[PDB]
């Protein structure tokens, strides 16, 4: 595979997201790290599918709602940023106020 | 020109009169003072103030600070004020108003070409924590503690050995030497404790001369009256501190016998409540004496629903004599009253190395909820309670071990060990950890990213924790004797050296905001704690702040 | 499209051009296999290989560098040799030359 | 004896006339020359050529190279040739024909008992990359860059501090000293940049004397005409380079005013296109001047579908004045023409530290696709375009900062910083990264495996990156003054030291294959870039090579 | 007072007559002797024996051991006994009865204030393993080996280079110097091997004078009779060992020719069975000679169902001449008989660096199952077989390379390199790994936990592996010449130095429990191995112990 | 668990495979690292079940086909190698031209 540090680093984010994903499935209200991990992993897979930056900036705001996370959590996350390899290289995706 | 207080708060952080909630707790701090001149605040950025001829002066390096933390909200034992912080030569230069004297008024902290800038507007800045109950079971504990905001670690151990698992002792010259050398690789200031359990004073003197800044008396090595006396005698001689973990079994005598053996001499009692060790069931009565500097380990802070259940096994007939709901509940209140002066971890030996700060604030939260405002409180805020509690893991531990001339608080001349926090994550996850003037560790996003903010963001070591840079920014504490005998040169220690002093003259009265000596008694049968006849107790918490909202596991 | 693919031009490469060559019949009289490399001094090969050693003096196998010829027990075959160049000083092998020639 | 060219290619790699596709791009290189003697190639293995008395001679260590890279396909600014590479004393000894003079003809690189062997048949060997726009935001960037093939990093910073997040400046003597010391722990050659924004020359001289090899003028610290002039004056005095990030706000004047302030003196303009900083919207016109060494940061290379969208937030009224589709599209073409001479990252401050090499090749791929062959091209290959583009991150950066006497290209006498690549992964993931004669990092499989190839295979540090070995194989660049004042001894730096020189005499004409000075203009309202009246533009790529086929995320 | 043997076993570990199963194998050891005085055993803990005035005396540091391993069940070539172990100044002080002479009888190991304690009751203690066939392909191998219980590594390499991938050679002075320096960063004792393939003695002398403790003759560099002779001549001169990997191709002659070239001089034959290299198909016959110290690499140990299948590709006409079921099956038996004296890995070049110990015990398990008790066995236990097999990776390798005066066994005066094991995980996953008196690595649970036992528990480096501490606890072996020429000072090596001696005088007869010189023959056509005409063979295992029950992957 | 470095190292491969597995499920054509991870994890689980080296060397060539991976990917993977703990200890499994 010849994984570079950054690829191995993202593996951490992916795994962090698996944790959140399963707890969301159980019907729990997610906490701060769980939310950030989940939404981030969503965007990464989005770039894998080849969606545009513009599309993901919007789609990312509909992953988790205020009723699916602990109190105060939405306020702790004014935005989420993550980079992934789009068909046209690495790009930064910034989702503002992802949880409403 | 004018500006609404809200827009101001968003731009330069809160000011005089503004309140801020500490994390997700019920504790609120109110800015007591602001050292700025409205309109002359320094801000860094494109087109902002810190620029040549403007906020940045033409002075040489010798005439300007190396680092300035702008618009910081300081929280320390002496006050909660808004100001700029200047750092020079790895130390705290001044707290005041930064800028360029050429065009700005009231500048006390000069910014020049040699000045790096850390934007602290909207951030809380505190002194690094100091943990005096460390079991050196593994080197990994250092990073864990640094991440939590603890910059100084005092303890003993040689690694995952039986003796270390149980006690904070670095046995003899050879091990002491080896650990002093290994200390150069760790990003925190360190001081070692030797085995104080012996009735031959020369065996102790050797250890002090070897390098330890204190001696640990532990019942597992024999906390007998003879041993205790011998340790204190050498302590008064060499100006070093003694940490005590008394006779739980009451084998050589009761609590009063131990107190007798100590003979009014200065001594630091570890985990004074008792669960972590000490005369069953009344070692807690020790906090009434003037020569006693009492501290708590963190598993019992604060009293919660699961506390008792978990403790039985972490311990596993004298179990139910050691683990008592009565003394555990009282401990929280005694902290709120200032009868207990310090907090520590007791790392991996009934204590959580990265939860010293976190737990202290949870105790404060719970006590406010249960007891309301303290008698010393003024205004509608928790400023005094905050100052009382922050002192427990900063200045008090520093005074207790004779190192307060170097660290412990944000004061001029002290080593620059500071922790920057975002209000929402105060006491849980820090924004920046500065060791001796350099960022040692901080949360960092994707390394290949266009900015340092993209995920994943996790704590990673910075330049202040690298090789020679690290050595220049950390301190290894030695006993006056060791320093004199040239131990640092002999062992070829590469880090900066600091000597401990004033360990024998410190007393309960010297503990900042925590000098209460209560007329406390413990019922031998029921274990009930009473101060002046009044029953001291509290209710266990079902849910706590600074918990499930911040952690992934 | 194949990442990092070669586009080798057709043709052949002539090896060791302009060097004296000679052919010799070699027979493996041993009971175990013997394999010889392209640059080994042929005159100092395993004693079990029967051939005109005198003619192989200063010669090696005229084959692609790095490759080798194998001789199973009892195998007899004709090989082409090419003369050593450089200083033509032979050192090592079975220690029979240890000097120029 | 004869052998088919295909079987030959499989055995010793391609030869004269053979073409190779660089990764999954459309760029093809053709072997221009082969320094071997058909039939005398050296190969290592059981029964192969490199053996005692055969390909290995009887000479002593002093008379033979320490390392030989066999049958390597070199790709450098001076040529694409097939040859053996000899390395001695950590430096490039020779490029030619390896072997034993006792039995082999035309041996120029002697192999002896002291010779280690690296098989490079079927591999492309290039010089290590050099990134001159590094924000030392975190130490982790060094490994990320090394893995990509960048062996030298020039920049400034003190860690994750506000000033560093924004500028490549290591402010003042104290920080400079600390960073020089921390540099000994990093596996790449390093050179630091100080804060050049000040109107007092002595404040600058101090920094140069402290250790920096250059000064960074950044608008965030005040890129005024006074500051610029002061920095250049000290630069001409101390033979150090100046990096510029001009006044985007046009506060002190326009682009022409800045150009006036510079006064024909040598200066390296960072991110000349503008998106990363500079006079809006015409800083790009700077590339027409002879005293300007222009470079680009990597987020804009190459122009793609998502470029504009992502840039707004990485920046977040002057946003839409800074981010312009017009200048961004033109930048790619200007690179193809040789008007822009270097490429860099701008690590974690609008730039990707591990994508400098990767992006440069993507620009080359896109330009070939859009513009076809260059006028300088001969034969049916992209040899000249390849030489023009590889120079952008190797030799040109080295000339620009006065370190080309040590690194920058595969030439005799230079430090042995080489990167071995498999054609299929060229510019994406390297096979071996050699620092000063030792493998510093390479992909490595299961550590407990029977061979080094089983999964998982990921980049892990090797012996060249370990303690003292690392110090012997890396270089810390100092200014002539710092070297003279004995900074290395005072700070007790353990790595090898190299001094920068020739920073003031280098000019646009000296940039290898990239010396074009176009009559370029920018429309103030429409932002259209024109060279000699012709409109310069290009189309954004929807998909790029060296992307989704190689990365897991 | 009395106590049932079972309760005793639970409290202080097994005693004389008690048997213990080694891991999940069928091998059983029986405690042969116990050096304690029933009732005076030392135990550490609250209210236990090691306390001031009780089990702990009043002596000064000079008169007491730095470390004591209590109630340990020693397993060594000389015996399987129950006793206390004393360690002083990083070395083995004594094996006997620890305690305080003031109140306890028969105390031979004094415990004082300076004594750290490691509880070994219920644990098996062995000497650290020694691997003499290491390919320094990557530094990561050191930690992998340390974790398995191997404390000393001898081999050659410069990193992931072609030459190193194939041979254990550190070519020439420059590389030797660099690797000696890099060695200071690794937590294991190290000795390097240079390239012994050359017919000019001075080229070899240079390497020995440079620092190597041996020379490797490999067929890939030309294992010709001339080369072999030259290496042995220099070896007899400089007192260093020669490791051989003979001519598999039979190019320069057959096995008997090589034996002739060696001329009765001492030589260590690597992977004597043949699969890993050597005259096809009879290099195994080498074990009949008195001057041959034969060892095996680990992929072939023990013979199993998948062995042959996997080996073809790990190798990939001479493949089926090299990989032979006949010699592979015989090898296991030859080990059981003491014809093969050592075991090694051949790390990442047809060998598993962390499976040297594990595989040796699997061979012992399989042989007991197939052949029953050995002729030397007494009683109903496998004590002798255990002593025969443990010697293969401890003392024998140490004798073979002239370092047995420093390490190799648990004897007074030797470096304290010990491994503590729980019976259930013997030879698979160790409880504690001690380097030179300090715990270098051990399994460690949650760092923030209240105890060191909570999950996840995985091996993490301890203080013995940190910076200067590490240097004080590890050894770098140099040749007498290198030591004399002051190489350690010139290269500024920071670790302790040890010199090799007695490499030329050691012979097959000196191999502890493994001195058999069998009249062995190999059929040239069928490859059948015969000792005195009897056919030597065994059956391949379908399932093995110390495998799927302990590993996650 | 007392996980050794190698066990922890394989955890990386396992996680890398989870990434690929999910993307294959989405109907995407896998890239270079994704393919190598997927096939490798397959073989490891094979050794856990107790299949022979001989069996896995063949079975591994039927995990992914040329139509399930990006262009050029098959050519970039001439073989795949991985070791795991078989009932009879660690063994190397080499799959030649795994993708056809
Ligand atoms: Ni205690
Ligand atoms: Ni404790
Ligand atoms: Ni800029
Ligand atoms: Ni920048
Ligand atoms: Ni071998
Ligand atoms: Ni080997």
């Amino acid at each position: 595979m010849e994984l570079t540090p950054r690829e191995k680093d993202k593996l951490l984010l992916f795994t962090a997201a698996l944790v959140a994903e399963r707890r969301l499935a159980r019907g729990l209200k997610l906490n701060y790290p769980e939310s950030v991990a989940l939404i981030s992993a969503f965007i990464m897979e989005g770039a894998r599918d080849g969606k545009s930056v513009a599309s993901l900036m919007e789609e990312g705001r509909h992953v988790l709602t205020r009723e699916q996370v602990m109190e105060g959590v939405p306020e702790m996350i004014p935005d989420i940023q993550v980079e992934a390899t789009f068909p046209d290289g690495s790009k930064l995706v910034t989702v503002h106020n992802p949880i409403i | 020109s004018n500006i609404s207080r809200q827009a101001y708060a968003d731009m330069f952080g809160p000011t005089v009169g503004d309140k801020v909630r500490l994390a997700d707790t019920e504790l609120w701090i109110e800015v007591e003072d602001d050292l700025t001149t409205y309109g002359e605040e320094v801000k860094f950025g494109g087109g902002k103030v810190i620029r040549d001829g403007m906020g940045q002066g033409q002075m040489l390096a010798a005439d300007c600070v190396d680092l300035v933390l702008t618009n910081a909200l300081i929280v320390d034992h002496w006050g909660i004020v808004k100001a700029d912080i200047g750092v020079k030569d790895g130390r705290i230069f001044a707290i005041g108003k930064a800028g360029n004297p050429d065009i700005q008024p009231n500048v006390t902290i000069p910014i020049g070409a040699a000045t790096e800038v850390i934007a602290a507007e909207g951030k809380i800045v505190t002194a690094g924590g100091i943990d005096t109950h460390i079991h050196w079971i593994c080197p990994q504990q250092a990073e864990e503690a640094l991440v939590s905001g603890v910059t100084t670690m005092v303890g003993g151990g040689t690694g995952p050995a039986a003796g270390t698992h149980a006690t904070t002792c670095t046995p003899g010259p050879w091990y002491i030497s080896r650990m002093l050398q290994a200390a150069d690789s760790l990003p925190v200031n360190i001081g070692l404790l030797g085995k104080g359990n012996v009735s031959q004073p020369d065996a102790l003197r050797e250890q002090v001369a070897a390098g330890v800044i204190g001696l640990k008396i532990h019942e597992d090595w024999g906390a007998t009256p003879a041993a205790i006396d011998c340790a204190l005698t050498v302590a008064d001689e060499m100006d070093i501190q003694v940490a005590l973990h008394s006779d739980t079994l009451n084998e050589s005598g009761f609590v009063e016998d131990t107190l007798a053996a100590i003979g009014g001499r200065t001594i630091h009692t570890f985990h004074t409540e008792g669960a972590g060790g000490g005369h069953a069931p009344d070692i807690i009565t020790a906090c009434a004496h003037p020569n006693i500097l009492p501290s708590s380990t963190n598993p019992t802070l604060p009293y919660t629903l699961n506390t008792i259940d978990e403790h039985l096994d972490m311990l596993m007939a004298f179990a139910e004599s050691r683990i008592r709901r009565e003394t555990i509940a009282a401990e929280d209140v005694l902290h709120d009253l200032g009868a207990f002066s310090l907090t520590s971890s007791d790392s991996q030996a009934m204590g959580r190395v990265g939860e010293v700060i976190l737990r202290t604030w949870q105790v404060a939260h719970r006590m406010k909820v249960q007891r309301g405002a303290l008698a010393e409180e003024t205004g509608d805020n928790d400023n005094f309670r905050v100052k009382r509690y922050i002192a427990k893991y900063t200045i008090n531990p520093a005074l207790t071990h004779g190192i307060a001339h170097e660290v412990g608080s944000i004061e001029v001349g002290k080593l620059a060990d500071l922790v920057v926090w975002s209000p929402a994550f105060f006491g849980v996850k820090p924004a920046t950890v500065i060791k001796g003037g350099m960022i040692a560790i901080a949360p960092m996003g994707d390394i290949n990213a266009s900015i340092p903010t993209p995920q994943p963001v996790h704590y990673r070591p910075m330049f202040g924790a690298l090789g020679s840079a690290r050595h220049h920014c950390r301190l290894t504490f030695l006993s006056q004797a060791a320093a004199a005998n040239g131990v640092a040169e002999r062992l070829n220690l590469r880090s900066a050296i600091a000597v401990v002093k004033g360990c024998r003259t410190v007393q309960k009265a010297d503990m900042v905001h925590n000098s209460l000596q209560p007329n406390i008694t413990v019922d031998a049968q029921t274990y009930e704690v009473r101060v002046d006849g009044e029953l001291i107790t509290s209710e266990p918490a079902d849910v706590l702040p600074m918990a499930q909202r911040y952690f992934l596991f | 499209m194949i990442p990092g693919e070669y586009h080798v031009k057709p043709g052949q490469i002539a090896l060791n051009t302009g060097r004296a060559t000679c052919r010799v019949v070699v027979e493996n009289h041993g009971d175990r296999p013997i394999q010889v490399g392209s640059h080994y001094h042929f005159a100092e090969v395993n004693p079990a290989l029967k051939f005109d050693r005198q003619q192989a003096a200063g010669y090696r196998l005229n084959i692609p560098a790095g490759t080798a010829v194998r001789f199973e027990p009892g195998q007899k075959r004709e090989v082409e040799l090419v003369a050593f160049a450089g200083h033509r000083a032979v050192f090592g092998f079975r220690g029979e030359v240890m000097g120029p020639l």
